[PDB]
């Protein structure tokens, strides 16, 4: 276990770990060299740079598993790192990854684990981690509201125009559009008033109930800071 | 046919067409669709 | 009263009642089989499925009234269930129900009576039920504001374009559009500045007063969580 | 002073005063008979109804001043009533009143003096009356921000299009439009990026500072309910 | 040091200092005489008025430095005044100052140092000065979110239309547009659904996470008023 | 005429037209308008 | 001329034109502009 | 050439063109671009 613990100490060395994060932020700046005026000859060195960056990450994870069998695997953060670099390797395995490879850009969020050092950000991150479950519950209830309302809508207005309400997928997307108060009037509801003169009585109570629910979300976001302090 | 993981150019792609492979312009290698 | 109380116990059996809610959520998924690429031959089995679903609900309510004469009728929740399945039966009685039949989709909100089991959702539902009356009062006052402002608007701008301000119904809808901050400038007020150069002095104080009133609504939504805790 | 105090008691009789408010709400419903499908023959009875409604209000105020010389005139509410019915009489005096006559619709806000009887609305009206002065101060500061920013804008972008920034009146209106987050991108700033590629660095900090100031307004609206309770 | 302290007393005389602020607000009204219907002959007196206004400010600062060597230079407010009038002098030194000269309009914010005299505005300015650093931190984190998301977007949707996502500058501006809930549906995402049917699954979680972060900003703005009182 | 509550097809609707009844395409039965 | 405060119709307006008066369609009387 | 800081009119600009100077319409003087 001699070189095991020795090189394992070099793994847990902050020089190495912070070097990995410098490689991470340098990889993100390497993706910030995704211009369109890049040249095709300089594109090949960009490709081999992505190659060697992903190789460095794969080397990092094969060392982290050469130490840990299941101990890192209990930790979901390590599972997140392993999962995203293996998805980068499936990008390196003939798959139609669109851009999911630079989901490893999300590895930059480990710098988030250093940005908490501002004394307000401690309260902010404890607050966000505290309000995750209640927000998941209000996402559930608001999606239920969307579910019944979009079913009503796609039965109602399916015929004269199915571009907005033909399926349930596109009717559901359309009610997310009318949720965020953008062109429901000029883009959506005024074409309905051109045909159906009694759909404003559908849409206006929908605006009230989901403005209600979203403001309720804001309230259950508010409560944490008076809960802590 | 031309195997798996083989370098190429999209301009003169010569992958194993039978297995739905095409040399991508960004990757410069035959991807499995 | 022997089989009365026996089958009444089977009514109050949670196997039966939760079975009714499973039939409810399965009915809503049956309406989630409202695609457009459904076939006409498969549409007839959808019709008989709606037939038998409504039959199951009608059977449920005729048993619930075979037990209870007026005791369930004091409870407004039972009145809601009875009312919506009878409206489904008026859909089953030659009426021009557009889609009001799947107002029985709202019966899925009884699952809401199980979703309160998350400990934050207890406070959330007590909060919403607590803030119903004050919100009804602020709806009343904001509608009064809309009433006087829309009367002023439909007297002012009725002539040169009545598409937005001819009646009181469409002028009132137009001021609901200018309430929610969507295309008042590009869609509405800039056409008025093409004709009347002194209507921005009408519209801007309206935006201030109803942004004021809506933020006041948000405040009286806020107050409940500090009232309870 | 005999018939003075006797008929003055009949003035302060709630039968009479509430009768005036019933005449008020009936006048507003009379203006709610401003349809376009009203007929020209029925328009003349609408005109004489407006005539006799304004006559009733003028009779009300001449009695209220036959009692009170300056005592009602110290009260600004009485001054508001007198002022708006005299403006209705200037409408009845050959003036170009557009629709300022039905500023007497605002007399319906005396019903607001009865709607406070809901126990939350007491706190609501005390809250609004409490937060009037601080909101006047934040209107002053935000208008100062608008003043310097619109001066900068109307010097900057006056030349290539003066429809949005030629004067200070229309540039000031344009920055109120960009304040409320509506078509600044598609309607406004993307035409500027067609000409000036360095005006997003003008507009984005403006969005930050006035989103800041408006949220600060929401905070100073919040503070009253924790101040009272 | 005799005339030194004597004329220095005349500098610190409130008659002089408030006279400078009157010259400031008169200069801003002089820029409020930037109409388009100004005449070319009257434009020359406007030019010499800007000349003499900037001369008065330059005279003010040369006296303020004839008193103070480094003592005013420790104060950043004096550095702000000096910096903006020297930038006005670089405008008076053949430079392509677009309109940065009337950045001296920001000198009107010294009137802000008198507007705090309303008793709510004391709490308001202490509140804003208190919440500056936490807001700087949340600007940092939200810009990090924008950074990774815009990198993903400009790799994803660069090809079929680069008007919105070709570079990182314009893709970053486009995600600021989709941040503020304006024409993401009609102007942006529905053109993407015309080509890529799986980008709504990109955009909708982005709307959730940055609506989350902006509401968190509103919360950390809220906390100050309960912190002080 | 054809009575109330009688099954049919919208393509070959044959309801009691006199009483404003038409076989709906979704319902497949004569609705009373 | 026709005086001040005098009833009329907008279709056959006959106000004192010299003093910028016109029978309004809503008011049915000569307004002073 | 015409020197630095010299008054002029944009309509008849006569600045030292060699040093990228033009009489601005708002400034009425040769600006250094």
């Amino acid at each position: 276990n001699a070189m095991y613990l020795a090189i394992t100490n070099i793994v847990e060395s902050s020089f190495f770990t912070k070097f990995i994060t410098i490689c991470i932020v340098l990889n993100t700046l390497f993706m910030a060299m995704e211009h369109h005026p890049m040249t095709e000859e300089f594109k090949n060195v960009l490709a081999i740079g992505n190659l060697v960056f992903t190789g460095i990450f794969a080397a990092e994870i094969i060392l982290r598993i050469y130490v840990h069998r299941i101990s890192f695997f209990k930790d979901p953060w390590s599972l997140f790192d392993f999962f995203v670099v293996t998805l980068s390797l499936v990008e390196l395995f003939l798959a139609d990854v669109e851009g999911l490879s630079v989901l490893r850009s999300f590895r930059l969020l480990r710098l988030f684990r250093a940005v908490t050092a501002v004394p307000q950000m401690r309260k902010i991150v404890s607050a966000l981690i505290s309000v995750i479950p209640g927000m998941l519950s209000v996402i559930a209830l608001m999606t239920l509201f969307f579910y019944i309302f979009a079913i009503m809508a796609t039965q109602l207005f399916g015929e004269r125009f199915p571009e907005w309400f033909g399926t349930l997928g596109e009717s559901f997307y359309t009610l997310f559009q009318v949720m965020t108060l953008e062109s429901w009037s000029m883009g959506i509801v005024r074409p309905l008033m051109e045909v159906y003169p009694y759909a404003w009585v559908f849409f206006i109570p929908f605006i009230f109930v989901v403005t209600f629910v979203m403001i309720n979300l804001v309230v259950a976001i508010i409560v944490d800071a008076m809960a802590i302090l | 046919c031309l195997g798996i993981f083989k370098a190429c150019n999209p301009s003169n792609d010569q992958c194993c067409k039978s297995s739905k492979l095409v040399c991508s312009r960004k990757t410069r290698w035959c991807k499995w669709q």
